[PDB]
């Protein structure tokens, strides 16, 4: 099964196990303080449509 | 001292409220939400459970005749049948072949364990919020519980604290609520006295101690077969068991904002939505004088490493010069980053380390140590884990600094374009001036 | 049968709903309001009563010294007084001159009869209305009680009746309600934990079984006089007794719409405001066929005497021709008058009398007897009493008939003026036509 995890996060429970809460961090393949286009990629990997 | 602050409605997050008192040394306070509870008001409508069809032994009038008698019984049926010739094991029960009647009587009654096994239909309105807050400032460290409204004040170490009303009126419960044991369902239960057989609410009772019971189960009576005493009847199955094996998941599995629904009493706890206004009444005793507080000057901020992760991935090194050791209050005047510690040890070496959490690539938060001022600038990095099991400790600010590399390139391009545009404007202005000159 | 009607929310008003069923003889129904109850939901805030100042015997430390011991008591006060030289009847209590201390201790406790004598602060919201209705139609005459909302149905002689949602959300109670015995006051009681001495709420307790008690009575301790053991103290008097002898009148004396406020539980009864929608489900058995219903023709209405008083001061004489005796349903299709009775005896004389209540000088109401039709016209008179002890039985219609004497004179004047105006218009039109013709 595939579970989408966002900034607000999820909490998944399976069987009688106690619930497990997970949150998604601000990860991406872009470079933060490099060339301009790497910065484009950085701010596109997180918040795509807004930076487009 | 009169001071108001606004805190997020998030459990496990400590807000840092800073008091700049005039004649005293600044103080930074720990506002920690340990747990909330959104408590709706329930109006019981009726009680629904499995029914019990009571079929007494039929009276068989051997060579005779009786008439049906009306009874004040819920879902009562009474059918007389003529011409019956029943049989027993030893032989024929009655005497005449066709001159006989059998009295069939059946009715619906509250089951013996509606007192145990039942579901309650409620109406939820005017949810009342109550939250648990820890106050730890200066030398004290206390926890108290208060109703979240502008009409409750609780004493904390001589202080008058009032948490003003929940920013939003949002509730996870709908108008109609059905509760079974520890589960709560957002269900449109049928109105009282209008139940259908085979569905939830087929039989309804106002109270567990109710004497009046409404039953609509479409009970039917039919001729017995020849030579048999069995009181045939066909009736709709219980809607309670149908609901039990068609209920599905409760509100706990679909509540927004990560609400945890419990019963006894029905409540929604630790919902992460809205803000909690805070009004503070701090006496003089808590504060410290600047004559006994160290004087901090020459504060510069330089940053070694910073990562904008959920936790405090930013590391800040501060340099300053003090006269005496002691304890300063540290605060971030900008939401870009939040300093993990509120008071650090201030000594002679003049250098201190701080842990801060940010969410932007180039954060610009401002740090004040005692009464000193400085600007902290950093280049934070994209972190390592796609997923972490803890929530973000920052305010989720992703706008880079006005002086960040991206904003530096944008500003350079804008400056060049504006210089070209202003040069064109000046050239055209001079040309037009010369034209009107001639 | 599907039929909806709207009735006034007035106790003792003989509202009459008429069903024109297609294949059956018309039926007129008596909807009577016997009594209502507007039932608010109460959230208890705290319990206020007289306090009790407990002053134990003072410890007198003869030629010695003690220190005050802190105690977890509401409004606790402790003071050690030095240099005391008390006296008794036989002589001096302590041995030394000024080397002595007396321990003064006092506190506030819940009075022994807060369990008996107390006032409760409430919040009122979501008032639930329940009304008592009599249904008497055809041959049946029954009374039932139902909650006034579009979600309750009660069985009346095989009929499904639902009293629809009340037209107005008006309530006599405010947000904050204070109840003392059988009186209810619309009072802004102080928030919990913010009471002032000498006023209502000086001491507050969440529940009668509460262990925590909040007390703010400004208790003060002072030196004893020389040679006396009396534990002097000055304290603010109880705000509960002040409220008791400054409460004034309760909501019963100021409630609008003639509401009668009672307690156990808090409620407002027989408020005359709004309308009560009615949805009706009548089976076939109740109605009567036109083949067995008399055929009424040639119905004219003439009126002998009529007075537009509160009661049925109008007298109507109807003439008709029937074939067989029996019982017709009579109704007024106009709100100008209301016929007192709903079914009269129909016989061969073909001459019946009706009592009706009106409020206009020249009423024009229409009367249908079985399926017949006629128009009733009368000149009603100004009545004899300035004051009567009963409410009006009409709909309070004062617009005179289109054919009344006043409207007759108005219409005559308007007709004459319009004839003159149209004559002038025609003369000018002809003149203008001739001018463009030349
Ligand atoms: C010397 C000659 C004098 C002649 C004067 C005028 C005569 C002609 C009048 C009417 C002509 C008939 C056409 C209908 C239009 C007006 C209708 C009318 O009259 O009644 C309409 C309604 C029905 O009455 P109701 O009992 O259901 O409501 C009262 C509520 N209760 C009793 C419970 C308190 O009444 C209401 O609601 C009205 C509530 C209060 C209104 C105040 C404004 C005063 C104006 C009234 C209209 C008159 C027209 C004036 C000029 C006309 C030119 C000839
Ligand atoms: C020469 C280029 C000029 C063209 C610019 C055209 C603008 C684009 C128009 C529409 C875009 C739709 C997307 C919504 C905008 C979100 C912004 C926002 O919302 O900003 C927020 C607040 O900003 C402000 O307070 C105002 C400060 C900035 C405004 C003006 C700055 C001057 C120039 C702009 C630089 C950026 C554009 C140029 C870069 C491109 C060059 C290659 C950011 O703060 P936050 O983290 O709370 O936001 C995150 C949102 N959170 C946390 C709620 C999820
Ligand atoms: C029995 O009575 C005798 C009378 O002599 C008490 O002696 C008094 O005890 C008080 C105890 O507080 C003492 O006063 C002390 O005086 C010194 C010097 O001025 C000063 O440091 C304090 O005032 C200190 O408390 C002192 O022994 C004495 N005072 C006098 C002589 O009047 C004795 O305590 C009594 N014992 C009992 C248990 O009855
Ligand atoms: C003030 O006290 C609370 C309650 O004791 C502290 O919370 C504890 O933190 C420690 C770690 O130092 C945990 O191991 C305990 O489990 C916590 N106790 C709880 C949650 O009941 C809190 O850290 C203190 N805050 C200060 C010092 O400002
Ligand atoms: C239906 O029955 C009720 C209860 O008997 C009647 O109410 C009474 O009417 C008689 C006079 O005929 C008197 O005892 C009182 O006037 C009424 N007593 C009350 C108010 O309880 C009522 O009149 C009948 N309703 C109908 C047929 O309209
Ligand atoms: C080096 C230069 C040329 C790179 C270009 C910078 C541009 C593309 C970057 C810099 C700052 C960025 C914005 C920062 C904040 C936000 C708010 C967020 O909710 C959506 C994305 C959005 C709106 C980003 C869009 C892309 C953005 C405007
Ligand atoms: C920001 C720097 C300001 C200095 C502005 C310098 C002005 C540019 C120098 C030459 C301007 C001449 C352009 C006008 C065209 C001349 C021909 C004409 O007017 O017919
Ligand atoms: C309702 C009755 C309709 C009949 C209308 C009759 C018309 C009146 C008779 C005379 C009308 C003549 C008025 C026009 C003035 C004549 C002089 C002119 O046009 O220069
Ligand atoms: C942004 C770079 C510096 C700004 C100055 C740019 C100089 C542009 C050259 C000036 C335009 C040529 C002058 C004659 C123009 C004309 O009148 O036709
Ligand atoms: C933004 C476009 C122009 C609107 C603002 C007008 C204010 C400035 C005045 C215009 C220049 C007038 C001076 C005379 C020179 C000329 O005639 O060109
Ligand atoms: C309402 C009463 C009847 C209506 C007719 C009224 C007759 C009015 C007289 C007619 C006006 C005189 C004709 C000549 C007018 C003109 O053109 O100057
Ligand atoms: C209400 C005032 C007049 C407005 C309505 C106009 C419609 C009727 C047409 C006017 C009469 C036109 C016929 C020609 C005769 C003329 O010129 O007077
Ligand atoms: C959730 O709520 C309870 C009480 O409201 C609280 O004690 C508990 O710590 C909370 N759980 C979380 C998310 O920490
Ligand atoms: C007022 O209310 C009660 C019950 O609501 C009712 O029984 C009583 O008859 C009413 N009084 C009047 C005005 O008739």
């Amino acid at each position: 099964r595939t579970i989408p995890v966002t900034e607000d996060g999820i909490e998944y429970r399976w069987g009688n196990n106690p619930p497990v809460r997970l949150w998604a961090q601000l990860t991406t393949e872009g470079k933060p303080h490099g060339w301009p286009h790497e910065i484009i990629l950085y701010y596109y990997g997180l918040y795509p449509a807004a930076t487009i | 001292y009169e001071h108001t602050a606004t805190i997020p409605n998030v459990v496990g997050f400590p807000y840092k409220a800073h008091i700049e008192r005039n004649g005293f040394s600044p103080m930074t306070l720990q506002l920690e939400v340990l747990g909330t509870s959104l408590e709706p008001t329930l109006n019981l409508e009726y009680i629904t459970c499995e029914y019990k069809t009571v079929v007494p032994s039929p009276y068989i009038k051997c060579c005779g005749t009786s008439e049906c008698r009306s009874m004040e019984r819920p879902d009562y049926q009474c059918q007389v049948y003529t011409g019956v010739y029943p049989f027993m094991w030893g032989g024929a029960y009655c005497f005449c072949d066709t001159e006989n009647t059998q009295l069939s009587e059946a009715y619906v009654d509250r089951s013996d364990v509606c007192k145990h096994d039942h579901a309650a239909a409620y109406k939820a309105h005017t949810a009342a919020m109550k939250a648990t807050i820890r106050i730890s400032y200066g030398n004290l460290n206390q926890t108290t519980t208060a109703f979240v409204n502008g009409e409750h004040t609780v004493t904390v170490g001589g202080s008058r604290f009032t948490f003003g009303p929940i920013s939003t009126a949002w509730t996870p419960f709908d108008n109609k609520i059905v509760v079974y044991k520890n589960d709560v369902y957002n269900q449109d239960f049928p109105p009282y006295g209008s139940g259908q057989p085979g569905r939830f609410g087929d039989i309804q009772s106002r109270t567990v101690e109710s004497k009046d019971l409404y039953a609509n189960t479409a009970l039917k009576l039919s001729r017995p077969s020849s030579g048999t005493v069995h009181v045939p009847y066909t009736q709709t199955p219980s809607g309670f068991k149908y609901w039990l094996k068609e209920r599905g998941t409760s509100l706990n599995d679909k509540a927004p904002f990560g609400c945890v629904i419990k019963t006894n009493p029905v409540r929604a706890e630790n919902c992460a939505v809205g803000n909690i206004p805070v009004s503070m009444d701090i006496p003089d005793t808590a504060f410290t004088r600047v004559i006994d507080a160290p004087a901090v000057t020459n504060l510069e901020c330089q940053v070694a490493v910073c990562t904008h992760s959920s936790d405090f991935g930013g590391i800040a090194t501060l340099t300053f010069k003090t006269d005496k050791p002691g304890k300063c209050a540290v605060h971030s005047h900008s939401n870009v980053a939040t300093i993990q510690e509120a008071a650090v040890d201030i000594k002679t070496d003049g250098k201190i380390t701080l842990h801060f959490s940010t969410a932007s690539a180039s954060p610009a938060f401002k740090v004040s140590v005692c009464s000193a001022k400085t600007t902290c600038t950093a280049a934070c990095e994209p972190p390592k884990d796609h997923i972490v099991p803890y929530g973000a400790s920052h305010n989720n600010q992703v706008f880079p600094d006005m002086s960040g590399t991206a904003m530096t390139w944008v500003q350079r391009v804008a400056g060049g374009l504006g210089g070209l545009t202003l040069a064109a404007v000046a050239v055209l202005i001079l040309v037009t001036c010369v034209t009107m000159r001639r």
